DNA sequence: CCACCTGCA
């Protein structure tokens, strides 16, 4: 039953991988026939879908940023920028020379954006994470990517014992704190720069859109769960997840506690 | 090292999040005692409202005798400087960052804030209107200690102010500063990757990634398109940061091994060491048992990870008294620890244990030869760096605010 | 100086 719930959570995560899920909105779910249209204007199908996706993500983007995400499609950086001119002139999106950015036209629905915001990042597990015995797999039952963060794979010893020890700490949500944050953090967050602060305000609003829904779904079979842990190439250890994580933001840390409570004395 | 009750660690944690984390322990508990009956109204002015609130609710639950799952936080005061002070045996650097006790004229052990100490020393000597902001100085200090040259050139210029900054660092932490100097000259211009193994067997690989800039025209205006590519470089500025961060990585792994241990495993290793274990052996254990024991011999850092590989045959290659000594130095009851690289969280009734374990690890690094062991792998040949005060580790065992 | 994957007008 929790085993089933865990399989449900991983199924949601696998269905909401950011880039593959966005592509669907421009392929099998668009009224627009981008296949036909990209053929018409002579732009490679996979390139065009990818450019549309990147613009629906970024909303606004300078030229070096946009060619960077797409560079692997062409043998030359120049070919990428040309393709981007061809698409901006055919109204796939706009380029405004006075601000030197591309501006999106076609964006994904709010309903799909809400699913991506809920499930594109790893969640805690509601069963004990799989014991790691090789440098592939991060604790879930359906992922087998390299355990090391970014493109830094080795099959040498990276102290799996540490990950296995952290992964089995049972955790839970303190709903008393979680409700205090939702009710009171926005009027408690006093200006801590002035562009960095207005940035931390947005980061909370995005979080507040989906955290309680995720926390409620997460703990459907009980208020007890486990974070998966990954090393970077140096051997710093990172717990994985956005909505529930004792690393990261102060409004995030506060809500987590040990599932095995103790009488202090 | 003075100890505290579990309820007192709750008091310190709530004070920290108010927060008075740079105050001594007793000033923090005194502030708490004074405001105990009004805590919930203080939430709107605490530096960390949510964590303060979580702590206050835990304190109330403890008063009512209710069980709690809330973990308190103890932070390394300048992790990097602590590690570099220990590696180099730099007693002066140690006093900046609570690796050893600092006392004022009164003789009270003070909770030192390295960045403040160096900022004051710089105003004191720079004098006469010094145009420097306190927080920009901390940025310059901490990026410099990790090997940055770009950020001090930006906060202090390239003139007399920079000169005073480097002179100050060389009096306040001579060996730490000399070593940072040295790391710069340790790159190999032919290397695509650097590799070293930590004493608990973690393999560090740093791929050398260099900027490739393709220039592009879009509406006859030029745009530079920069992508990270694997390559080589004549100098390299990364070694101090990566080596130091690999060591705080190790301190995290080993602290968690020593705190959150399997009690049944511990008792097996104890029986194994005393010749009382039923015969059990796996040939696959030998390589790893030998490898980790060797790192102990070369470095002084014995990892509790070795318990995983000790059996009837493999115990024969180690000194059983060292294994028993390590186990005897661990907490009498195990506990969970959450870590944010150099922040540590546990139930408050283990506060004393977590600070004892952090102290032991710093003292081990101070006493031993981890730096030579790591530098030798980085540069490709045996080198030895010496301790500037080879007895520093003795004072490290008893230091007060390593975690604060 | 290092990292990490946050956010996407």
């Amino acid at each position: 039953s929790t085993i089933e719930h865990q399989m449900h959570l991983e199924k949601l995560y696998n269905k909401n991988q950011l880039l593959p899920r966005m592509r669907q909105e421009f392929e099998e779910n668009s009224g627009i026939d981008f296949k036909a249209f990209f053929a018409h204007i002579g732009i490679d199908y996979k390139f065009g879908i990818d450019a549309m996706v990147q613009m629906a993500l970024h909303k606004r983007a300078d030229l070096p940023t946009l060619v960077g995400t797409l560079r692997h499609h062409c043998k030359s950086a120049q070919e990428v920028a040309d393709n981007l001119f061809k698409m901006a002139s055919e109204d796939c999106f706009n380029f405004d020379p006075t601000i030197d950015k591309f501006i999106v036209i076609y964006t994904i629905s709010d309903d799909v954006q809400h699913e991506l915001d809920s499930f594109q990042y790893p969640l805690p597990m509601v069963v004990r994470p799989k014991l790691l015995t090789k440098n592939y797999g991060t604790g879930y039952f359906t992922c087998n990517k390299s355990v090391i963060l970014k493109k830094n794979h080795t099959d040498d010893d990276i102290c799996l014992d540490h990950l296995n020890r952290m992964n089995k700490i049972p955790l839970s949500i303190n709903w008393d704190v979680a409700h205090m944050v939702k009710n009171e953090w926005a009027n408690l967050d006093k200006p801590k720069t002035r562009q960095e602060f207005e940035k931390r305000v947005r980061a909370f609003q995005k979080y507040d859109r989906t955290a309680h829904e995720v926390m409620g779904l997460l703990t459907q079979e009980g208020n007890k769960f486990y974070l998966t842990h990954r090393p970077d190439k140096r051997g710093r250890t990172y717990s994985q997840g956005y909505h529930v994580n004792y690393q990261g933001t102060s409004w995030n840390k506060a809500v987590l506690e040990f599932a095995e409570k103790e009488v202090i004395d | 090292m003075q100890t505290f009750t579990a309820r007192e660690y709750l008091k310190i944690d709530i004070a920290n999040n108010y927060g008075l984390d740079k105050e001594d322990w007793d000033d923090r508990i005194a502030w708490f005692d004074k405001n105990e009956n009004n805590l919930l109204n203080l939430v709107r002015e605490a530096e960390e409202p949510a964590l303060f609130y979580a702590g206050v609710k835990a304190w109330m639950d403890v008063k009512e005798g209710k069980p709690i799952g809330y973990p308190v936080a103890l932070d390394a005061t300048s992790s990097g400087l602590q590690i570099l002070a220990c590696l180099t045996g730099d007693r002066r650097a140690a006093e900046l960052c609570n690796v050893v006790n600092y006392r004022d004229e009164s003789g009270k052990v003070k909770r030192r804030d390295a960045y403040t100490v160096i900022y004051n020393k710089m105003l004191n000597t720079l004098g006469k209107g010094a145009r420097i902001k306190r927080n920009d100085c901390k940025q310059a200090i901490m990026t410099a200690l990790y090997g940055s040259e770009a950020k001090p050139k930006e906060v202090f210029g390239e003139g007399i102010m920079l000169n005073v900054f480097e002179s100050t660092m060389n009096v306040e932490a001579p060996a730490v500063w000399e070593l940072n100097k040295f790391w710069l000259q340790c790159g190999n211009p032919e290397a695509f990757v650097y590799h070293w193994v930590m004493p608990d067997g973690f393999n560090v690989y740093i791929k050398v990634m260099v900027n490739e800039v393709e220039t592009v025209h879009f509406l006859d205006k030029p745009y530079d398109c920069v992508r990270k590519v694997q390559g080589t470089e004549e100098k390299t500025r990364m070694l101090s940061a990566n080596t130091t961060h690999s060591i705080d990585g190790l301190v995290v792994r080993e602290l968690v091994r020593r705190c959150d241990y399997d009690k049944n495993q511990i008792e097996y290793i104890k029986a194994l060491c005393n010749g009382e274990a039923e015969y059990k052996a796996s040939e696959k254990n030998y390589g790893k048992a030998m490898e980790l024991w060797g790192y102990y011999e070369k470095t002084g850092f014995l990892t509790a990870r070795i318990f995983d590989y000790l059996d009837s045959e493999t115990i024969k290659l180690v000194n059983t008294q060292d294994i028993l000594d390590l186990i005897e130095s661990m907490p009498k009851k195990p506990f969970h620890v959450l870590t944010v690289h150099d922040c540590f969280r546990c139930l408050p009734n283990y506060g004393n244990d977590i600070r004892r374990q952090y102290n032991n690890l710093l003292a081990t690094i101070a006493k031993g030869d981890l730096l030579s062991f790591i530098m030798s792998q980085v540069i490709g040949q045996e080198v030895t760096i010496g301790k500037l005060d080879p007895t520093l580790w003795e004072d490290v065992l008893e230091t007060e605010y390593a975690l604060s």
